[PDB]
């Protein structure tokens, strides 16, 4: 299910309209999101 | 990851950083765990 275009964006949202996306019945695939470049913010809350 | 932080490298402890404040399921607690072994033996422990 796609994660590309929600993160190769051209246009993003502001602060005070941060863009909403809603995501079922798929398969996520979270291993092919490490390129997005060298260094950032990995940090989640809740699970491992 | 050559004993260094990044990605796909975490540390394996984390913190508890307890403060008065937080909500009555979430303070501290203390737990003591009493193991016994019911067998033939010399009996060297028991009571009154
Ligand atoms: C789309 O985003 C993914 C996220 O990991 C990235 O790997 C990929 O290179 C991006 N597409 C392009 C054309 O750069």
């Amino acid at each position: 299910c796609p994660f590309d275009e929600v993160f190769n964006a051209t246009r993003f949202a502001s602060v005070y309209a941060w863009n909403r996306k809603r995501i079922s019945n798929c398969v996520a695939d979270y291993s092919v999101l490490y390129n997005l470049a060298p260094f950032f913010t990995f940090k989640c809350y809740g699970v491992s | 990851c050559n004993g260094v932080a990044g990605f796909n490298c975490y540390f394996p402890l984390r913190s508890y950083s307890f403060r008065p404040t937080y909500g009555v399921g979430h303070q501290p607690y203390r737990v003591v765990v009493l193991s016994f072994e019911l067998l033939h033996a010399p009996a060297t422990v028991c009571g009154p």
